[PDB]
């Protein structure tokens, strides 16, 4: 997985 | 009756943000009338608002006991489960409330929120067109599937859809409510500045409405710094202390703090999860603090305040694991937005935003509730230079009679390796290493042609860049710095040997159709080249190949490649000749990575925070000739650096060496910079004045 910014 | 006008007063309390006065009236109704179903459910509601998740649940379940078809009461505990992350449970009471009740909208969209949060985009919409079908006014689920469309590139009826969702905000605005548009996702849809900001200012106000329930006196704060022996005391918070892109950006940033001036606190709102990254901070941070095993804001802004914090630094904004209520308190003296999240606030509890002149225009300040606190470059800092330092330099091998981004070796042995052949030449820009074409350069392509993931070449390890992985993983996700040398070529990717490779590596989301318009007439003057782009996500992939077929694309002009681990990621952009920026919003992270990578990025800055920082990298960088004023610029420069092939090599030669020369990878000189602007607000708040715009 690849962590990204989300609200 | 009794018991009713005590519910329905305790909703309109609750909609008013009124919560303990809710609760109280929710639990007066049930003494009054202990089998009142509704009461329970709407109980139950408000303590999942205020944390109470097992209260909840327990309240929901008398809810359902009393009334078995109860559809409502099913929803709303399925969002307690999912709130504790329990997605089987969740997926039960949803798929149980639309089986008792298949007309119930808000079921259907609370059943399409976990598949889009689980990554199923395609089921996600189809659940949200289902609740819009069964109640057409319903903004959460029009602007949620707005938001689903955008993932995707669905830009289906696009204009409309954009104009649908500033009338819907301006309704809700009107009214007072809640706006369904995240501020997060404000920046992605033609709202004004008013608008934007509104946005941030209700979603800030959440947090407000639910710390008054504590009734919290102010806190009083320090004045000076004598009992910090001369020190400020500086409170950095973040739900990102591990393996995502804000640690990948300020690692390195606690431990290179100047102790005899500052004294560093690292409030993590998240648990540990075992990655180098949050080793990193919990080692180098004078203090760490784990605030995810103190989930009541009372009691962690407590901490924070007793602590002795003067600035406490919000690295969130609106982002997941964000716990703004924590900043509402007001346990420190100055509060201070910082990289995270890329827009504003809208709230009265933060005091300034630290950006730039180039990000933030000083014009632009009404766009922002917080103050202005310019660092003198980019506000943005990337630790590159400490994950990928095998990227600072590069090799290449002449597979024909020269190119720079074909076929590429990196290494921290690579100055080993070279000395150990025979007829290497050096070309210079300092310089880049050629290996000719002989039985090394040889067994090397055959490595690669053959999907091999490593050989021996003189005792050298010498590894398949597409097997970082199997190799090391630790090395994959840029925690360990790789001991091997990698090799990374076009072909790895299926790009072409003989053409330029423009290249965009983020999420599909940032591009709308104006963009891919001006991608397609940049491709259309520049023949042969290709368009790189990444599965992020893959169903966005026929989306934008059709409306690039419409434009007079042939498909063989767009190439998509998956989402690799962090290291390939940043270590493949070597492969391309440019990088064409997202106006709507650009790379940030993303734009860090690829001029690392020696890769120059054509950007054109726009009216929000997040198109604008790009610009302010290049700018730091030195390459002011890669910024567009508008399309037709960003498309000639772009055609420029396609046909005028000298004036490439120039433009790469200058990112490559103002990577290191420039301040822009420079973590210890941005932390130093950061400190005298930590100075100089805190100077201003000690002769007793309050926050004003810095520069
Ligand atoms: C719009 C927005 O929120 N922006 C934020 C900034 O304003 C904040 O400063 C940052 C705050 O921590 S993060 C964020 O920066 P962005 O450019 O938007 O990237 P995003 O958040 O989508 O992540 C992509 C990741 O995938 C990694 N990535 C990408 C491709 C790939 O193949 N592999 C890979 O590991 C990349 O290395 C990235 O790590």
């Amino acid at each position: 997985v690849t962590p990204v910014s989300t609200a | 009756t009794h018991a009713d006008s005590l519910n329905n007063l305790a909703n309109i309390k609750r909609e008013q943000g009124n919560i303990e006065e809710a609760v109280r009236l929710y639990r007066k109704a049930l003494e009054v009338f202990p089998e009142f179903a509704a009461a329970h459910s709407n109980l139950a509601s408000v303590l999942q608002q205020q944390g109470k998740l097992q209260e909840a649940l327990m309240h929901y379940k008398e809810a359902i006991r009393i009334s078995p078809t109860f559809a409502d009461a099913y929803s709303n505990m399925g969002n307690t489960l999912k709130e504790m992350q329990d997605v089987q449970g969740a997926l039960q009471c949803y798929t149980r409330a639309i089986q008792i009740n298949p007309a119930f909208a808000d079921a259907h969209s609370n059943l399409a929120s976990i598949h889009k949060d689980s990554g199923n985009i395609p089921e996600a919409i189809a659940s949200y067109r289902t609740a819009l079908k069964l109640k057409p006014d319903f903004p959460d689920a029009y602007c949620n599937l707005a938001h689903c469309l955008q993932i995707v590139c669905d830009w289906t009826d696009y204009d409309e859809r954009m104009k649908k969702l500033v009338s819907i905000v301006a309704d809700q605005l009107e009214k007072n409510r809640l706006p369904s548009v995240h501020p997060h996702h404000s920046m992605l849809y033609p709202l004004s500045h008013g608008f934007r900001k509104a946005i941030a200012e209700r979603h800030g106000n959440l947090c407000l409405d639910k710390i008054n329930v504590l009734h919290k006196p102010p806190y009083e704060h320090p004045k000076d710094l004598k009992l910090s022996d001369g020190r400020l005391r500086v409170g950095y918070v973040s739900s990102d202390f591990g393996n995502h892109p804000t640690s990948h950006l300020m690692q390195s940033i606690p431990g290179m703090h100047n102790p005899d001036k500052f004294e560093v606190f690292c409030y993590a709102l998240s648990p540990d999860d075992g990655t180098n990254f949050r080793v990193k901070v919990m080692a180098e941070a004078n203090h760490f603090i784990d605030l995810s095993q103190i989930p009541c804001n009372g009691k962690a802004a407590d901490r924070i305040h007793q602590d002795g914090i003067h600035i406490l630094v919000n690295m969130n904004g609106y982002t997941k694991g964000a716990r703004n209520e924590l900043f509402a308190l007001r346990p420190a003296p100055i509060q201070a937005m910082w990289l995270g999240y890329p827009g504003t606030s809208g709230a009265l509890f933060m005091d300034y935003i630290i950006t730039d002149q180039e990000t933030s225009p000083a014009e632009v300040a009404e766009q922002y509730s917080e103050k202005l606190a310019y660092m003198p470059h980019t506000f943005f800092i990337g630790d590159h230079a400490n994950m990928f330092p095998h990227l600072k330099k590069k090799a290449v091998i002449d597979f024909k009679s020269i190119y720079d981004n074909r076929i590429v070796l990196n290494g921290i042995d690579l100055k080993a390796f070279l000395d150990s052949l025979p007829d290497v030449k050096i070309v210079k820009m300092l310089n880049m290493p050629v290996i000719p074409m002989n039985t090394i350069a040889e067994a090397v392509i055959e490595m690669i042609n053959r999907g091999q993931i490593q050989i021996t070449i003189n005792g050298f390890s010498i590894s398949n860049g597409l097997a970082t992985t199997q190799i090391n993983n630790k090395a994959a996700t840029g925690e360990e710095v790789p001991r091997t040398i990698i090799v990374t070529t076009r072909s790895q990717y299926g790009l072409p040997e003989d053409a330029i490779v423009y290249c965009n590596f983020n999420q599909l989301y940032k591009i709308d159709p104006s963009t891919l318009q001006m991608w397609a007439n940049i491709l259309k003057r520049v023949p042969n080249s290709v368009l790189w782009l990444l599965r992020f996500p893959a169903v966005g992939e026929p989306n934008i190949q059709q409306y690039a077929q419409n434009m007079g694309l042939p498909q063989n002009r767009i190439i998509f490649s998956p989402v690799a681990p962090k290291e390939e990621h940043v270590r493949r952009g070597q492969l391309a000749d440019v990088c064409l920026d997202t106006p709507l919003c650009n790379g940030h992270t993303t734009g860090m990575d690829v001029l690392w990578a020696g890769t120059p990025m054509v950007t054109m800055p726009g009216e929000t925070l997040a198109s604008r920082v790009a610009a302010s990298q290049l700018t730091c960088l030195g390459c002011l000739e890669l910024i567009a004023k508008n399309r037709q610029e960003y498309e000639d420069i772009a055609v420029k650096l396609g046909t005028d092939l000298e004036y490439l090599k120039k433009v790469r030669g200058k990112v490559w060496k103002q990577r290191i020369s420039s301040p822009l990878f420079n973590t210890k000189q941005y932390t130093m910079e950061l400190e005298r602007l930590y100075l100089q607000m805190w100077e201003h708040y000690a002769a007793g004045n309050k926050p004003d715009h810095m520069i």
